[PDB]
């Protein structure tokens, strides 16, 4: 579910960054940050700051701009 | 995330959402209170085009939006919108947890309680701060003024006050609220347009009046000669680049908007003015305290701005007031923001740190704790 | 055959088929929306002679055939010619069978939806596609030019839009819809070569007067000084050989036919023009939306390939809309294949997978189910 | 030519002139408001055909001309049209002098002044009457329904009001209008035949159009089951003769022309709907007004002869409206004239006669003079 969290054709992470690349919509770092928050947050090891679900809480050392994957490692 | 213990003061009276932390001059994050929410079907695939537009993010996308002010006179109409708000509030503009700081709110005297008691349980439910406080706009805005003797006009975006204050005693019983203020001018003014050929009817066109308010009237200190010269000469017609193309200029539209605050049968509306209730605000208090309310008349919130506001306040409480009486209506330039900035110095106090409505004290006896450590 | 479950872009607006697969930067198949019929006898004995040429085959033999467009004004007329256009596309020119690919068809907005809902039951009935969609022909063409905000003329062969786009949103109130367009102009050069000397009447013939307009037409600028330069010198007479012998030689005629378009009159069409049909639909958006449309028109289907169009449309804009705005016409010169290109975009994103029409969701709620998932 | 000194009750709303006589039941001369243009060259000589064609004589030649509202919205756009129209309506239609009778004019309220005061000028400098009064079209709409105690719906061709009147005393604060009104119902209805196959795109046919919609709509009292209603069967499937041949049928769109009335998001207009109107102008009253508003609502202008309207609105007022209140929707019959009617009645009064604005008190004041001595 790590993989599949990553490789989806529809809801994963590289389905989304070739989304991003793909189109042009005058595409930055945060509107892609934005798409992850939107539809690869309904995950439970997914984690990301502004959403909420995954996770509600406001945990330190957990920035913007950034996200978090509970790797096997 | 914030190694600090700094209290929040957000302070959304009506109309315009300014929050920061505690003992700072500017508050930090300042953005309007809409609510966007897309009135018709999405199109482009792959945009994100979430169904919520809050803060001055709305503004950014407001021709294709339903704006909507989730607070109303000062009363909250939808609670999930202002949940939103304050969602947007601390979390993203502000951007800190709540989780780990006090909080300052602010309402209106006379409000309805369900306000400040499910305020409350928002507050401590939803977002679990570990202190809270129900702050007075207009004592706020006598905070910020570095007096403790004076009556308070601020005169918000739905509400006005005029609560009056003697070293450090407020007068309860002397207190008023008047629901004329910014955001019914702005419809008063969209429909003086309306007169003049210019239609405004969308609610993001509602906002373009409410820019056209803020930076094109003025008081007119004598409304006959003033009425007469706009009626004689175009010396008072101004031209305003509207977004988008057309030019508009207005005439005697530039100061019959602020005229309707101190007239309130323009807008129809029963009442007796602002000049009015400040001098009833005087003569309900007792005999002893008049030259100090009237020495420290306070005009220091919103919707002030106009220029010369203070001459013709002062021209017309001393049409009013008896003679021999020192009319000293303090109007400091750093108004719009004295009641954050009074949040800030009351947020700043030792004193008040056993104020603070607080949890384990909240859970004790419910959301009517408000209504017995608060006021 | 094939070993992937590309999409297949199949795109007839009015005029010209193209077709290709999804994630491809030039549509494979090209070839004119025609199908031939003998008019006439045969005599050899042995050829083969079926009775039915299509595309590029018809002009081939276009000396003996009766050429006929199966879709009028994007309205197709004939469904078994169409079905014959739709068969030579997926297995003659394009190779490749439909069953084991989504089809991502294109139409124009304000459609008699007998076309729409048609065209789905002969691509699920007939060719049994897995997946299939509706795409607008406007939004396709606002997909190849990488922006999300604009308003889009297209103008293919038998329509044109000028469908205005704000972030992702498009504004279905705005829309256009003009029947004046490049097969209009080609019967109206037809007439005005029948005027100079050379008569056409055949459908031959009128494909040849096609290649004429594709050949040796512009735009004129100014059409006054324009006109009054060709009828003062000869410094505009162009010669085309035609096929097979005698030359012409175009004077006047080489700039009054894009002027139509430009000036419905000529050819007696109540109409206010392209370039009103454009400030018509930016006037029928909101206040707070123009700027945006008048820094992205785009200009990006067939029948804009003229030189100069871009500066007559440019040109009489900035002469409609108010002065202070940067009217930025956009024309990529990869236009008359982006509205493919788009199909090529929006059929290779990552959220368009749960937008497909697809059998068993189209047997669940019959042929009507394209007015309720598409759009 | 007339030996009497009658007033001329001449009214305009947006979109049929009506004018007559004082003291009359019918109006006299009826006919719409339209100057048509032919928009190509004329052939045969010796015919007339004058480079003008008004009122009804335009819908005989409607084929070959540019038909042209000059009033859009209740705003008069091309004033030399208006002038014609006028110049017909006294000269040719009622066939009186201008010169030997007062004039009785309408117009919608927050109109742009320059309307009003151009309309007296022209009036007096080339009509030359001796009187002339501006009337409001609502008001007069309340003096046919013979109370004088109500909120006025009427609802023209360009315009809605919802003006609410108590015991003669009009609430010029709680007035309302909006621009949603019939003919933006004719460009729906045309759009969404456009969409069931009928295209129509000539003014000629936009007329054919609203022919169609005064004969064959109304107004789906549960717009959610007549909706499942008509995509069940064909009981509502009807068929209407066009001019010259081919007959239409209509289903769903027999119904959903004027809930775009009732809902003002199929069109995209940002409004709440007429019963939203209604609702919020009682709600602007005061709190004693409101039962005899929800006693004596008027319901009696044009665009409201679809039949069950008065049932949709009561029936939706009284979802709005809390309970024991008696909701009745006063539909008179005799509404599309009522306010011609009220300007019999109001024209015909023994207290009006020193309400004129009359010569040489129009010359001693300028055109000004109407917004001192009319409203
Ligand atoms: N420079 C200005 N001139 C006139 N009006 C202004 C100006 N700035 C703000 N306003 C009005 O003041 C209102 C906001 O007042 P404020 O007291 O900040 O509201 P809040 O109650 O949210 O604190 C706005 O509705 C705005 O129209
Ligand atoms: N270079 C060109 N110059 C002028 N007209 C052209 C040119 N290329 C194509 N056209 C016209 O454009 C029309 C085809 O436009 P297109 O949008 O490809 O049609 P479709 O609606 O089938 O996609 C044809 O009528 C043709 O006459
Ligand atoms: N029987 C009818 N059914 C539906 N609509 C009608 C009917 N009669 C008139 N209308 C509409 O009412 C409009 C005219 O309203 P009216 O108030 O008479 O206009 P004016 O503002 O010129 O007085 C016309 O646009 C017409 O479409
Ligand atoms: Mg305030
Ligand atoms: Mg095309
Ligand atoms: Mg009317």
């Amino acid at each position: 579910i790590i993989c599949d969290l990553i490789e989806n054709n529809t809801n994963g992470i590289l389905a989304m960054l070739d989304e991003e690349c793909l189109r042009p919509g005058t595409v930055t770092d945060e509107t892609f940050l934005e798409k992850l928050n939107q539809v690869c947050a309904t995950h439970q090891h997914f984690e990301s700051r502004m959403s909420k679900c995954s996770r509600f809480l406001n945990d330190t050392t957990l920035p913007h701009s950034c996200f978090r994957i509970q790797h096997y490692a | 995330d914030e190694d600090e213990t700094t209290a929040l003061v957000c302070d959304n009276g009506s109309g315009l959402v300014k929050a920061g932390f505690a003992g700072d001059d500017a508050p930090r994050a300042v953005f309007p209170s809409i609510v966007g929410r897309p009135r018709h079907q999405g199109v482009m695939v792959g945009m994100g085009q979430k169904d919520s537009y809050v803060g001055d993010e709305a503004q950014s996308k407001r021709g294709i939006l339903t704006l909507k002010y989730p607070i109303e006179h000062g009363i909250i109409t939808n609670w999930d919108d202002m949940e939103k708000i304050w969602h947007h509030t601390f979390y993203n503009e502000l951007r800190v947890a709540p989780e780990e700081h006090p909080t300052l709110l602010t309402e209106a005297p006379l409000n309805p309680k369900a306000n400040r008691e499910k305020m409350t349980q928002i507050m401590f439910e939803t977002f679990n701060v570990p202190a809270m406080y129900v702050a007075i706009q207009a004592v706020l805005s006598l905070y910020a003024s570095g007096r403790t003797t004076g009556i308070v006009l601020d005169s918000g975006d739905g509400v006005t006050h005029n609560v009056p204050i003697y070293e450090g005693y407020a007068l309860p019983h002397a207190i008023m609220r008047l629901d004329l203020a910014g955001r019914d001018l702005t419809d008063y003014l969209m429909k003086i347009l309306t007169e003049r050929g210019y239609s405004f009817v969308t609610t993001a066109e509602r906002e373009i009046v409410r820019d056209i308010k803020e930076k094109l009237c003025y008081v007119a200190l004598d409304f006959e000669n003033e009425m007469a010269t706009a009626a004689s000469s175009s010396s008072l017609e101004k031209s305003y680049e509207l977004p988008d193309g057309q030019v508009i200029t207005i005439g005697n539209e530039r100061f019959r908007c602020p005229e309707t605050l101190f007239q309130p049968s323009f807008i129809g509306m029963e009442s007796a003015g602002i000049h009015e209730t400040t001098y009833n605000s005087i003569m309900k208090c007792d005999i002893d305290i008049r030259k100090d309310l009237y020495a420290n008349n306070v005009m220091s919130g919103g919707t002030t701005m106009y220029p010369g506001i203070a001459d013709r306040m002062q021209k017309e409480i001393t049409a009013l007031a008896p003679s021999t009486m020192k009319i000293k209506i303090i109007a400091p330039p750093e108004r719009k923001y004295s009641v954050w900035i009074g949040g800030s110095i009351l947020a700043s106090l030792s004193t008040f740190q056993q104020m603070w409505i607080t949890k384990q004290e909240y859970d004790e006896a419910g959301p009517s704790i408000v209504h017995r450590k608060c006021f």
